[PDB]
This record gives structure tokens, sequence and C-alpha cells, in this order.
């Protein structure tokens, strides 16, 4: 999403979290953390809507 | 006329971020009512106990004088 946005994504704003160890419990606070994330980009999503076309 | 679903005129904010009250009364204070709570039981203990063994020796008494 950050490197090729294939898609509207950039016109979006974000910040993608990132594990610091290898032990999994960054991996799980990595998840969560991308779900707080994925609630920001809905937010902005509702904000910005245009009404154009099917 | 567009009879479509739109933003209504923009929508307000979402908490978006962690949020911890934290609270709890950090281990000083609450390290010092659980040493004064367990002072109380051991006088308490200690005054009950008195008490009884005072009871024991009436006890002890009464079977001195009935044994004959």
């Amino acid at each position: 999403r950050k490197t090729q946005p294939y898609d509207v994504y950039d016109q979006v704003e974000f910040d993608v979290p990132i594990g610091s160890r290898g032990d999994c419990y960054d991996r799980y606070l990595c998840r969560v953390e991308e779900m707080r994330q994925s609630i920001r980009i809905i937010s902005q999503c509702l904000n910005k809507m245009p009404p154009g076309e099917i | 006329v567009k009879q479509d679903m739109p933003p209504v005129g923009g929508y307000g904010p979402i908490d978006y971020k962690r949020n911890l009250p934290r609270r709890g009364l950090s281990g000083y204070s609450m390290f010092a009512v659980g040493i004064g709570a367990l002072l109380f039981g051991y006088w308490s203990m200690m005054r009950w106990n008195r008490e009884r063994r005072r009871l024991q020796i009436e006890d002890f008494e009464a079977r001195i004088a009935l044994m004959p």
C-alpha cells in the first residue's frame, strides 16, 4: 500500500506498524495496531467520499 | 436529480488510539496496606490465643480437681 498504490490508497493517509523482534508477541501487537489504522482509513474514506458513478 | 448515498456534510472524528486508565494504588501504598492488614491479623491472633490459653488452664484445673 505504501510502495505500489494500485488504487486510491495514495489519497488516504496512515502509518503501518513494524515489529521489533521476531517474537510473535510483536506480530500480535502489529496486527492490533493495523486494525486501529484500518479504522483510520475507514474514517477518512467516509470523510472524502465522492458521489460519482457505480 | 441525483439520489446516491453521499457523506452528509462531513463526519465527526472517531477515536483511534489506545487509552489505559492505569490506576490502582501503585505498589508502595498497596504493599503497605497488605503488610498492615497482615499485622492487624497478627495482633488479634496474639490476643485471642492468650485468652484461649487462659481458658485451657481452667479446663486443666477441672480435670485435676475431678480426678481422685
